């Protein structure tokens, strides 16, 4: 699991 | 044209690499700038992908997977297009502040790869690829590389890819079917040509990652992780391109 990439994917922004 | 409207609407803008063009070219500086550009473009690829019709219906783990495998091909294809539209394929337009002439191609130690990317760029001219064909093709590249043992929800991926192939077909379809058929053949061949280029670049960046401390090349956070965890699965044959034609 790539935590930083998943954050970008999960993030609405 | 609902689909094309969306693709044009979501298309990322200009991304700069942050490269210092006032300094003499060095291997380390050029590659460190390319790596930073990769990180910057990856951020845009995620925001773009999330907005593609049907993408969020994929399992989140498959969303992660396709982005992590497809990025090189996506980014090479887009750079080829920029190069074609901005400098008629004369140089590689990585970013407005990172344009490769032949000297930089040599200095980068990726000359052979660069020449292939420049050939790709010329193909956009030789084929008279339209902006709308470019947009659909690029979208299709996101769905063109997967694990040999399949995804978490393969059926949903398969339907999505099928629908992106359909949209490309519709953009091609020209009263004469023989012109549509030749066109689809040409474009699928061009799409296929992206993957061997991406693989060579994957090999290069992996090798460079392994020795990066020795050559003073900086790799940012996500890029360093993707290249050590995901890229080797491509290099070991666990993840493979979906080719239209046989290689
Ligand atoms: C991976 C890499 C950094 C990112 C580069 C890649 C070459 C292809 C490329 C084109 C772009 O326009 C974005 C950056 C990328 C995706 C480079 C090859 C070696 C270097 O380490």
């Amino acid at each position: 699991e790539n935590a930083l990439l998943r954050y970008l994917l999960d993030k609405d922004d | 044209p609902i689909f094309l409207n969306v693709l044009e609407a979501i298309e990322p803008g200009v991304v700069c690499a942050g490269h210092d063009n006032n300094q003499p070219d060095s291997f380390a500086a050029l590659l460190s700038s390319l790596n930073e550009l990769g990180e910057r473009q990856l951020v845009h690829v995620v925001k773009w992908a999330k907005a593609l019709p049907g993408f969020r219906n994929l399992h989140v783990d498959d969303q992660m997977a396709v982005i992590q495998y497809s990025w090189m091909g996506l980014m090479v294809f887009a750079m080829g297009w920029r190069s074609f539209t901005n400098v008629n394929s004369r140089m590689l337009y990585f970013a407005p502040d990172l344009v490769f002439n032949e000297y930089r191609m040599h200095k980068s130690r990726m000359y052979s790869q660069c020449v292939r990317m420049r050939h790709l760029s010329q193909e956009f001219g030789w084929l008279q690829i339209t902006p709308q064909e470019f947009l659909c093709m690029k979208a299709l590249l996101l769905f063109s590389i997967i694990p040999v043992d399949g995804l978490k929800n393969q059926k949903f991926f398969d339907e999505l890819r099928m629908n992106y192939i359909k949209e490309l077909d519709r953009i091609i379809a020209r009263k004469n079917p023989t012109s549509c058929s030749r066109r689809f053949y040409q474009l699928t061949k061009l799409l296929d040509s992206v993957q061997p280029i991406a693989r060579e670049l994957y090999q290069f960046t992996f090798d460079l990652l392994i020795k990066s401390h020795m050559v003073s090349v900086d790799f940012p956070e996500m890029m360093a992780e993707i290249i050590s965890v995901q890229v080797p699965k491509i290099l070991s044959g666990k993840v493979k391109p979906i080719y239209f034609h046989t290689q």
